[PDB]
């Protein structure tokens, strides 16, 4: 059963300050290997709102940063900090569990 | 003789092949096909009679057990016959990828 | 092409397999008996001894009302030559002892298994004329529960057990078959043919038209056409395209056999199309179903040159056959 | 794959072969046959889930269908995949003679 | 219909029916005739030995024991006496399928 993922390159939205959003992905893939999970990136800045969602293998790091939460099976947006933008990861090893992002679980 | 044209030109109460629309994560959960999200997978449904389209000698000495005796349960099922492939196209990583599902839509229908 | 008279050289022959029994008679009587009597008496013809086959192969089976057969039988295998009778059992209690009475100077090759173990065979004088034979068994075994009189065949399918329909008492008659006790006969019948001169090519076109597959009347109802495909000789292998076209106006079941040759197969029939068992298929058989094929020499050639089934390599017409062969040289 | 073997071995209510009597005189009028009187033409009959003898891939989506609608009334349906002729003996004039009615006894079943 | 006819076609046989009204062939041969043109023929001969019963598909326009046919579209097989001297003789004919295997002598109860 190779894992399903969104695999959208950087687009622009509106997900900002919100509980949860939708990766608003049109391309559903398998990726290259099933040991391969589903990455979620979220890249804000002035410039404008800038969000990603791919595959990576969950050892491997994405622009040097180490996903350490690939292990989880939802994709979680944890906080990462980085210069000039904040950094916002998550990681899911099931089928298509990128198309929605959730930021908290709070309600 | 039972094809798409002759049972969508009008209604045929037996053995027909019928317009089915088959929509993939809907109706399969085959979320991994990205085009098409949809497509026309007819099924073959019709109670088979003796003077019809009976494809083997086994159907019809059935269909003639069923024309003389009614409460039997047993007859032919209208089955497909002529089949066609679907054509998809689906992404592997960043790779699509064309490729026609072989057996996939129905074009006639027969009795077995 | 021209249409002649074929001989061995023609890549299909045109056998004809048909069951027949000279005479017989099958009589219920030996119910009450211990033991069953099966007679059988071979007939020869006047061809050399040494041509004549000196093997039989009796099969044995229970009828289509017995799942399997637990009754002592006593089988009385006569035949006015020395014969070698290579039984086949099938479906049969194991442990019951059985005898076989077979003709002086016969010999019985009982197959594997607990039927050869109790099993006795005794080689006898049996008279060489039907009605000794019959009153022979009659006098040594009360009635006979089937008597058949017929010509040495290669096959010798059998039934055994009480049919209650049968008669009381044997009486034999010429025109007398029944589906239990019969014999297997390949007559070789004469056909038309033709072979396109061609160089040795990987793919080939054989056409056969077949005029009338059975002679009753009664041609609403679909024959088995057993089509052999088997090479000169089985070894060296040959692996090859093989592109079937059969036409038969009357309805028929084309059944394709392959043994010993490997290789793409297709098969193209206005009627059904079948396949022997796993055993029978040694290519890749695909089936292909056009009820467009014309019904004349002539035009089965446009009709392969149209649709490109070429070149086409043989023709063969058979007036009247159900068994072809297909000899495939190297 | 589901031979008379397997279905008379253990019964089971899915789509398997099932014992039947075709009685020539009797049921199928044919009045030309003098033996067998009757025969056993086994039918095919049962439901086809997904998880089982499904042949072809319009099949198996055919059966996704179905299992992920119910309410659709299509469904693969259970039909002979291998059937053995029947010998029989008829009189021309006075002879009797031996014929081989093929695809007469269904040997398995499949789902399609 | 074109197809051929279908008849018992035992030979002579002893039967046990005699001079009754109504009988069964009781020939357990139902025979497809050789040519199409041919039609069911039941022969009841009746001696003060032995009686017997004889059924064929014969052609109507050939005279079978002499006697011709003159009932080949009889739906069913109307027996009729004929003037066979000493024994006693009765044919009759018919075109249904299995048709002799029925034989009235007469309709009245």
């Amino acid at each position: 059963f190779p894992q399903l993922c969104k695999f959208c390159d950087v687009r622009f939205s509106t997900c900002d300050n919100q509980k949860s959003c939708m990766s608003n992905c049109s391309i559903t893939s398998i990726c290259e290997k099933p040991q391969e999970v589903c990455v979620a990136v979220w890249r804000k800045n002035d410039e404008n709102i800038t969000l990603e969602t791919v595959c990576h293998d969950p050892k491997l790091p994405y622009h040097d940063f180490i996903l350490e939460d690939a292990a989880s099976p939802k994709c979680i947006m944890k906080e990462k900090k980085k210069p000039g933008e904040t950094f916002f990861m998550c990681s899911c090893s099931s089928d298509e569990c990128n198309d929605n992002i959730i930021f908290s679980e709070e309600y | 003789a039972l094809d798409t044209n002759y049972c969508f030109s009008s209604t045929e109460k037996n053995c027909c092949v019928r317009q089915l629309y088959i929509d993939f994560r809907k109706d399969l959960g085959w979320k991994w096909i990205h085009e098409p999200k949809g497509y026309h997978a007819n099924f073959c449904l019709g109670p088979c009679p003796y003077i019809w389209s009976l494809d083997t000698q086994y159907s019809k000495v059935l269909a003639l057990y069923n024309q003389h005796n009614p409460g039997a349960s047993a007859a032919p099922c209208c089955v497909p016959q002529a089949l066609e492939p679907l054509p998809i196209v689906y992404y592997v990583g960043r790779k699509p990828k064309v490729e026609q599902l072989s057996n996939m839509i129905v074009r006639s229908c027969k009795c077995s | 092409c021209e249409l002649s008279p074929i001989n061995a050289s023609h890549p299909v022959q045109a056998l004809m397999e048909s069951f027949t029994v000279l005479s017989g008679c099958a009589s219920r009587g030996t119910t009450g008996l211990p033991r069953e009597v099966h007679v059988l008496n071979l007939r020869s013809t006047d061809q050399g001894p040494g041509q004549r086959q000196r093997e039989v192969t009796l099969h044995l089976n229970p009828i289509a009302s017995v799942h399997t057969h637990h009754k002592p039988i006593v089988f009385l295998l006569n035949s006015p030559q020395p014969l070698v009778w290579h039984l086949k059992t099938e479906r049969l209690a194991a442990g019951v002892p059985r005898l076989f009475l077979v003709s002086e100077g016969s010999v019985v090759q009982f197959p594997s298994g607990n039927f050869s173990l109790t099993a006795e065979t005794e080689e006898r004088n049996f008279p060489q004329e039907n009605e000794h034979l019959l009153r022979w068994a009659q006098k040594e075994y009360g009635a006979v529960t089937s008597f058949t009189e017929l010509k040495i065949a290669r096959n010798i399918y059998i039934k055994v057990g009480e049919d209650q329909v049968f008669p009381p008492t044997c009486n034999i008659g010429k025109n007398f078959l029944s589906l239990n006790y019969l014999a297997e006969y390949l007559q070789p019948k004469a056909a038309e043919g033709c072979v396109l001169p061609s160089q040795p090519h990987e793919k080939e076109v054989h056409i056969i038209e077949l005029i009338t597959p059975s002679s009753n009347p009664y041609s609403a109802f679909q024959v088995d056409i057993i089509v052999d495909i088997r090479p000169a000789q089985e070894d060296p292998e040959v692996v090859k395209n093989l592109v079937l076209i059969l036409k038969c106006k009357k309805s028929v079941n084309w059944v394709i056999k392959s043994f010993d040759v490997k290789g793409n197969l297709k098969v193209i029939a206005p009627n059904s199309i079948g396949f022997g068992k796993e055993s029978e298929r040694s290519m890749t058989m695909t089936k292909l179903v056009r009820d467009d094929i014309p019904s004349t020499q002539e035009n089965l050639m446009k009709w392969a040159l149209d649709n490109g089934y070429r070149p086409v390599t043989s023709y063969t017409m058979a007036p009247v056959a159900n068994r072809f062969h297909l000899r495939l040289e190297n």
